[PDB]
């Protein structure tokens, strides 16, 4: 960027040169130069990107019992369940 | 209107408007001359993606474009000033010529060495600018149009291609510019007739005073230009003038054939050769 060079306040600082700044861009002792001779309208011109607010998707939280399926379930915690094989309710019917 | 506020409504970036900001003062044509225009008309690229893609249709189509000058590219707003005739204007170059201050400058198509992305292909649309070339270059590049159109009539097609490969290279002021590899067209054919009409009439309107001069000059004198010209009587003066007056109308007519529309007269070429005070559209 170079509009930031021309518009923004700079520090002023004493600097030496080898020969001449119009020739110091010849062998290019300064990296990435830019030279203008006259009244240049570049710093009188701007742009944005205008990024606005990155809105989050706050996602709705559900649990098993809070849904209506919980009436179809009899939900039981049993912590030694991994050891089980086959829960086998016996029904005696007269 | 003069100030043409152009909102190019397409999807551009900072690096895009970072190019136009550095190009403030160039030549953008518009076809319509409104106060408010868009990207699809502004910029000449809308006619250089035509399928015929030759100098036959595009030379006759930029004569309906209206030239403007780039100012103040804010965001995507433009200040394209339609220039009034006879005011001074700084003009930024796009053709690789140092413009040789004091000459007639004219508007030529984007010359047929590829197809430059004039700004950048913004959503498959680049903003391509006509080259602002001098009068000598546009006349020479349009002479050679006809040169390869004349020999497209009297030779075999490989010898037509032998003609085009010879004369497509044009070297003029740090530019190696290229002929269109011409598709022979009726718009040139009605013009190439009028050339051959005009050439015959010079052979009629020249009496036995004009043509006797150089062919007697090679009898006696020896000149440096005469060495190439070898390799290439009534007493009434008033009708000799009167035949030569109508002859000069023909050679201005046939010059205007291979000419184009005159434009910007260069006043002050910049010391960096990138801008020029220009007047006289």
């Amino acid at each position: 960027n170079w509009t930031a060079t021309e518009l923004l306040p700079k520090l002023d600082v004493p600097i030496d040169l080898l020969t001449h700044i119009k020739l110091s861009v010849g062998e290019e002792m300064f990296n990435n130069f830019r030279l203008y001779y006259g009244d240049d309208p570049e710093r009188y011109n701007l742009s944005f990107e205008a990024i606005f607010g990155t809105y989050c998707n706050k996602i709705e939280w559900v649990t098993f019992l809070g849904t209506a399926l919980a009436t179809a379930a009899h939900a039981i915690m049993f912590h030694d369940l991994n050891k089980m094989t086959t829960g086998k309710m016996l029904f005696y019917i007269q | 209107e003069t100030t043409v506020l152009v909102t190019f409504e397409q999807r551009l970036t900072t690096g895009d408007v970072g190019k136009l900001s550095r190009l403030i003062g160039a030549v953008i044509p518009i076809p319509y001359r409104h106060h408010l225009l868009g990207s699809s008309q502004v910029g000449l690229d809308a006619v250089v993606k035509d399928k015929t893609r030759d100098y036959s249709r595009m030379r006759a189509r930029m004569r309906e474009m209206t030239l403007t000058i780039m100012r103040r590219v804010e965001g995507n707003q433009m200040i394209l000033g339609v220039p009034t005739h006879g005011q001074c204007y700084t003009i930024r170059n796009t053709g690789p010529v140092s413009w040789e201050k004091g000459d007639v400058l004219t508007t030529l198509p984007p010359v047929f060495s590829g197809e430059v992305t004039g700004l950048v292909s913004v959503s498959d649309w680049d903003l391509v600018l006509p080259w602002i070339v001098p009068m000598a270059l546009a006349t020479e590049i349009n002479q050679r149009m006809m040169m390869l159109a004349l020999l497209s009539l009297d030779r075999s097609h490989e010898e037509v291609r032998a003609a085009t490969a010879q004369l497509r290279v044009v070297r003029y002021r740090d530019a190696t510019l290229t002929l269109p590899e011409i598709t022979i067209d009726d718009t040139v054919l009605i013009d190439m007739r009028n050339v051959c009409i005009s050439l015959s009439m010079i052979a009629n309107l020249s009496s036995e005073v004009t043509l006797a001069y150089v062919r007697k000059l090679a009898l006696e004198d020896s000149n440096m230009l005469l060495m190439k010209c070898q390799e290439i009587y009534n007493i009434t003066p008033t009708e000799e003038l009167n035949k030569l007056t109508a002859l000069f109308v023909m050679i201005r007519q046939i010059t205007d054939v291979i000419s184009e529309q005159p434009a910007f007269l260069v006043c002050d070429v910049s010391p960096d050769d990138k801008s020029a005070l220009c007047i006289y559209k």
